[PDB]
C-alpha cells in the first residue's frame, strides 16, 4: 500500500536512532509495516498486545514472512513459553503479564530472562491510545531499545495524556487521512446520522426528576426510541442489509434484544454461545440483526452489516464509541461501486445524552467523515407492527420503567 | 358568561412541563392549564416566563464544544 511506503521512507531516510508513532486504519496493513521494519533491523522484536487473537495474527504475519518454529521466534504467554536466540527474534507479549505487581505463576522469570539477558532492539506497541496508564509507564520504564515504533489507529482522548506520548515513545511521524485512503481503497463511505425522536411528557418530567446514570434508564427506554428502532430494523431488512446494534448498557441491550427477538452477546456470557451466534451471523441469512455490547466489539469486528445503530451511551466515552465505530467502518472493505455505510444515533429531544453524542459527532468531524441530521424518515407512520405506539403500552412501559427505577 | 384576562401560551408539551416547573419554583405564574399545548399565564410574567425559559434551555443544552 502506497501510504505504507510513505511511512517506510522515514525509516529509509536516517536509518539509525528513530522513534515515532504511525497512524494507520485497522483494515490497513500496519503489521506488514512491522514485518518490513523487522526485516530492516533484524533483531529481537517484542510486540506488546492486549489479546491473544492479536498474538495469533502477528504469528500469522511471521508465517507470511519466514520461520517461526526454529529456536528464534519466541512466544510469551501465561500458557506456555518458547526459547529465543540473539541477532534475530520475533516475540509477542501481553501488557498484564509483563506489568503485574506481586502475583506470579512461575512465568515472570521467563519474561525477566528476555528483559534481563538484554535481547532487544525494536519495540512495537499495538494500540498506542491505551498507553496513557500507569502500567504502560512501568512497561516503558522496564524496557530500553535502539528503535521504537508505535502502531495505532486513533488517538482521541479527553484525559489530556495523549500529548505525553511525544516523549514517552516519540512524536507522531505520519498521520494518514482516512478520506484519501477511502479514495485509494473503498473502506465504506461513512454516513453519520442522528435520529431525533420526540420525547413523551411522563418520561420527560420523570427524566428531570432523575439524575446521574439512572436517568439513562429513562433516556433509552423511551417508546419513540422503540418505534424508530423497529422502523430502522424493518427498513434495513427491507433493503437487504444486516444490522448491528451497539449499547453501552447491558440492561438496555437485553431489553431491546428480548423485545426484538434477536441474539445478544453481553458480559458473563459463555464463549460457545458467542461463537454460535457469530457463526449464525456469518452463515445464516435469517439472522441479520445482532445486539453486541463492548465485549462483542472489542474482541472481534465483522466485515458484514453496513447498518450500525447506536442506542445506549455513556458520558465522556464518546471517543471510544467513535473508535469502535471506526473499527467497524474500516473492517468493511471490498471495493464496491456503492458501499454506503449508515450510522444512526437514536437520540431523544431535551435529554442530557444527545449533548455528548454531539461531541462524538465532533470527533467524527475531526476525522473528515460526513455528518447530517435526521429528524424522522417518513414511513414509520405506515408500520402497524410498532410497539409502544398506543397509550396503553406507553403507560405499561412507564410502569415498567418506574419499577426499574425502584429496583436501582 | 364569565371572562378573565390572561396570557395564552402555546407550546409543545415539554415546554409546558418546564413552565409548570417555573410555576412550581416561583409561583404566581401559571393561572390555568388549558390543554396539552396551551396555558393561561399571568401577563406581567410572560417576558420573564420567556427569559427564564431561555435560561432553563441554556442550562439544559450546555454544548460548549470547546
Amino acid at each position: 500500500r502506497p501510504y505504507q511506503e510513505k511511512s517506510l521512507s522515514k525509516m529509509f531516510g536516517n536509518g539509525r536512532a528513530r522513534s515515532g508513532i504511525i497512524v494507520l486504519p485497522c483494515g490497513a496493513g500496519k503489521t506488514l509495516v512491522g514485518i518490513t521494519a523487522a526485516c530492516t533491523i533484524k533483531k529481537s522484536v517484542i510486540v506488546l498486545c492486549t489479546s491473544s487473537v492479536s498474538v495469533m495474527q502477528w504469528r500469522q504475519q511471521f508465517l507470511x514472512x519466514x520461520x517461526x518454529x526454529x529456536x528464534x521466534x519466541x512466544x510469551x504467554x501465561x500458557x506456555x513459553x518458547x526459547x529465543x536466540x540473539x541477532x534475530x527474534x520475533l516475540v509477542v507479549s501481553t501488557y498484564s503479564m509483563v506489568a503485574n505487581x506481586x502475583x506470579x505463576x512461575x512465568x515472570x522469570x521467563x519474561x525477566x530472562x528476555x528483559x534481563x539477558x538484554x535481547x532487544w532492539g525494536f519495540i512495537i506497541l499495538d494500540e498506542v491510545h491505551v498507553v496513557p496508564a500507569a502500567m504502560f509507564r512501568r512497561v516503558v520504564s522496564t524496557i530500553a531499545a535502539h528503535a521504537k515504533l508505535g502502531l495505532t489507529a486513533t488517538l482521541v482522548r479527553e484525559d489530556d495524556k495523549i500529548g505525553d506520548l511525544n516523549f514517552l515513545i516519540g512524536p507522531k511521524l505520519y498521520e494518514a487521512n482516512w478520506m484519501e485512503l477511502s479514495q485509494k481503497g473503498h473502506i465504506a463511505n461513512v454516513q453519520c446520522a442522528e435520529v431525533w425522536c420526540p420525547m413523551t411528557a411522563e418520561f420527560y418530567q420523570e427524566y428531570l426528576r432523575e439524575t446521574a446514570r439512572k436517568r439513562m434508564l429513562l433516556y433509552i427506554m423511551n417508546p419513540t426510541k422503540f418505534q424508530a428502532c423497529q422502523f430502522l430494523i424493518q427498513y434495513h431488512e427491507r433493503r437487504g442489509d444486516k444490522i448491528i446494534v451497539f449499547s453501552d448498557n447491558v440492561y438496555a441491550l437485553q431489553e431491546y434484544a428480548l423485545k426484538m427477538g434477536k441474539p445478544f452477546i453481553y458480559g458473563s456470557t459463555p464463549q460457545q454461545e458467542r461463537m454460535n451466534i457469530l457463526q449464525n451471523f456469518q452463515y445464516n441469512d435469517q439472522i441479520n440483526t445482532i445486539f453486541l455490547s463492548k465485549v462483542g466489539d472489542t474482541s472481534i469486528d465483522l466485515p458484514e452489516a453496513t447498518c450500525l445503530i447506536q442506542i445506549s451511551s455513556h458520558y465522556g466515552s464518546r471517543r471510544q464509541e467513535a473508535q469502535r465505530l471506526g473499527r467497524i467502518l474500516r473492517a468493511k472493505r471490498r471495493n464496491d461501486e456503492g458501499f454506503n455505510a449508515f450510522f444512526y444515533s437514536l437520540v431523544s429531544k431535551d435529554t442530557q445524552e444527545m449533548y455528548y453524542s454531539t461531541k462524538r459527532q465532533a470527533f467524527l468531524v475531526d476525522q473528515g467523515y460526513a455528518f447530517k441530521v435526521i429528524t424522522h424518515l417518513h414511513g414509520m407512520e405506515n408500520i402497524p407492527n410498532l410497539a409502544y405506539a398506543s397509550p396503553r403500552e406507553r403507560r405499561e412501559l412507564l410502569q415498567e420503567v418506574l419499577l426499574k427505577n425502584e429496583e436501582a | 358568561a364569565r371572562a378573565r384576562k390572561g396570557a395564552l401560551v402555546q407550546c409543545d408539551p415539554s415546554i409546558k412541563a418546564l413552565i409548570l416547573q417555573i410555576d412550581a419554583k416561583m409561583s404566581d405564574i401559571v393561572l390555568e392549564e388549558l390543554d396539552d399545548t396551551h396555558l393561561l399565564v399571568n401577563p406581567s410574567k410572560v417576558e420573564f416566563v420567556k427569559h427564564e425559559l431561555n435560561r432553563l434551555l441554556s442550562k439544559n443544552i450546555y454544548n460548549p464544544m470547546d
